[PDB]
């Protein structure tokens, strides 16, 4: 069949064009590798309809599916109607699967935001090609992939819904990225590299006076991990490491490296690491000293080959799925149906474009709160800066359509949390009246998005003016 | 305000409800530039007026239910301006 031959030809054309590298003369043995990789990923599950190469699978750049792509699609490889249905069922059959794709992408894991390299380093992943630089999202990663071509056989894209939000989009992907050359891979530290064990850490941390410049190493398993707080200009995440069974002492370790912002995406909780080149910092306001990480700074793993040496609320940590959506700007959801979760006082600007229903989550240090009263019955858990919210599998149903015309009042829940400081009982009641004077006046009156403005000074919301008699 | 009959009245989406708004201490409501404003009251009384066309032969059957033919209500709010906000609408 000339058909295959032809799209051998313009895959070839299309790898001349917007996958050779501007830096180096094009080494014409770039294509034969690319076509052998593709065709191993294709042969490799073993359900080929016949036919060496998959002909219903046709390459498009990141500025194509920007452009042409107008409706949420998944495109994964060796996907016949056996595996999609399954896909389907796993999905939930109340639920409506994303459409299916049959599409080829090539691009570079790469941290970096844009042309504007050093400006938006914000710790995101990001795929960039020849055409331009798409987000996505991974479960975990390993720190050698980024800055290398990575063939992509399942993910899923996602297009802004209300044309109010100025999102380009994002993309999710499902299965690790298979490498498309062989890699470079460098040798690790052949000499071995002795560590201070957490109970070490605190004895010298009981030291107060021998801790004066000193660059030493650390290590231990991972205990708690903080929030990504975002400032103004700097971005710093807290880990801590201590020694588990019993986990009741523990070192606490600032990250604040830009370029390393990465590893919030890496660490995961229970794996001990080995973390090198680490000095002592000093934090205003508090006695207490919290070692730095350093520029020439490197995340290692605990390799035991070369490491020698008025009510209250019950802290815990939980694992669900995401089933229900109740407020989306307001950062309310419902867990398995029967709890609710209150993401509002953390920073999860980040969090609603990726977590939808379908999602399972793993939690860790909530708060459990019973009896809050004010129209709510169910327990909700709502997450503090300390702990954090780590994604364990994405979604499978496609967003709500509705959304796209009453969602957006996203400033003002997060003025009335950050700027007033109000209570969660507070907060609950502000939305559940804030939902009835809309649907009261709204949309003949004033439009929705008029009514729950950000409360800017020359223009503020009317939300906010008739909440405030009780507010206050 | 109405174009058709004069009568004030307090109008949402849901409907309406007549109303007899007074500024402070027994002055009457004067000022025209309320027309088309919002007005929030959290001190205001809510008055219902009964009608009945009964036919009771005498007080021994007082507690009959075939007796009363007409019923009618109407019902309208009465409360004063100071205890109220009135904020604009901000027209686009």
């Amino acid at each position: 069949p000339s058909s295959e031959q032809a799209w051998l030809e313009d895959a070839q054309v299309f790898i001349q064009k917007t996958l050779c590298p501007a830096v180096k003369e094009p080494n014409v043995q770039l294509t034969p590798l690319v076509i052998d990789c593709v065709k191993t990923v294709w042969l490799s599950q073993g359900r080929n309809q016949g036919s060496t190469l998959p002909l219903s699978y046709s390459f498009v750049s990141v500025q194509d599916l920007k452009t042409h792509q107008r409706l949420p699609c998944c495109s994964h490889l060796s996907w016949s109607s056996s595996a999609y249905q399954a896909w389907a069922q796993e999905a939930g059959p109340n639920g409506n699967p994303l459409p299916r794709e049959q599409l080829l992408l090539l691009g570079t894991l790469t941290d970096l935001s844009a042309d504007l390299e050093q400006e938006c380093r914000n710790g995101s992943l990001y795929v960039r090609d020849n055409t331009g630089v798409l987000s996505c999202e991974l479960i975990d990663l390993d720190l050698s992939w980024l800055g290398h071509l990575f063939l992509f056989p399942r993910w899923s894209y996602l297009p802004p819904a209300r044309w109010n939000s100025s999102g380009e989009g994002h993309l999710e992907l499902w299965d690790a990225p298979v490498p498309v050359f062989p890699l470079t891979i460098s040798p690790g530290p052949v000499t071995p590299i002795p560590v201070l064990y957490p109970e070490s850490a605190s004895c010298l941390l009981r030291l107060r006076n021998k801790l004066r410049g000193v660059q030493r190493n650390l290590a231990g398993s991972l205990v708690r991990l903080s929030a990504l707080v975002k400032s103004k200009q700097k971005a710093y995440f807290i880990l801590s490491l201590g020694r588990s069974h019993p986990a009741v002492t523990h070192v606490s370790i600032i990250v604040q490296v830009p370029a390393q912002l990465v590893w919030h995406r890496a660490l995961r909780p229970g794996t001990a690491y080995v973390l090198t080149e680490l000095r002592v910092s000093k934090i205003r306001g508090q006695r207490q000293h919290v070692w730095m990480t350093s520029q020439s700074s490197r995340l290692l793993l605990l390799k035991p080959e070369c490491v020698q040496e008025v009510r209250y609320s019950r802290l815990l940590s939980y694992s669900g799925a995401v089933t229900g959506v109740l407020n989306e700007p307001a950062g309310l959801y419902e867990l398995d149906g029967q709890l609710g979760l209150c993401l509002a006082y953390q920073q999860f600007r980040g969090l609603r474009r990726v977590m939808r229903p379908g999602v399972c989550l793993q939690l860790q240090d909530v708060h459990l709160l019973q009896s809050v009263g004010g129209g709510t019955r169910r327990p909700v858990l709502a997450p503090c800066l300390r702990g954090a919210v780590l994604l364990q599998s994405f979604s499978r149903q496609k967003p709500g359509a509705h959304s796209s015309r009453q969602a957006y009042g996203a400033s003002l829940y997060e003025q009335l949390v950050w700027e007033r400081q109000l209570g969660l009982p507070l907060y609950l009641w502000a939305t559940k009246a804030l939902e009835e004077l809309a649907c009261k006046l709204c949309p003949h009156v004033l439009r929705h998005h008029q009514f729950l403005q950000h409360s800017s000074p020359g223009s503020p919301s009317l939300g906010l003016q008739l909440l405030a008699p009780t507010l206050d | 305000a109405s174009s058709h009959k004069g009568c004030l009245q307090l109008r949402d989406q849901s409907g309406s409800l007549p109303c007899l708004l007074l500024a402070k201490h027994s002055q009457p409501l004067s000022d025209p530039r309320l027309i088309g404003c919002l007005v929030r009251a959290e001190r205001f009384q809510l008055i219902v007026e009964r009608d009945v066309r009964s036919s009771f032969p005498s007080w021994k059957e007082l507690s009959m239910p075939g007796f009363i033919q007409k019923q009618q209500a109407r019902v309208y709010v009465q409360f004063f301006l100071a205890d109220a906000l009135i904020l604009p609408v901000p027209r686009p």
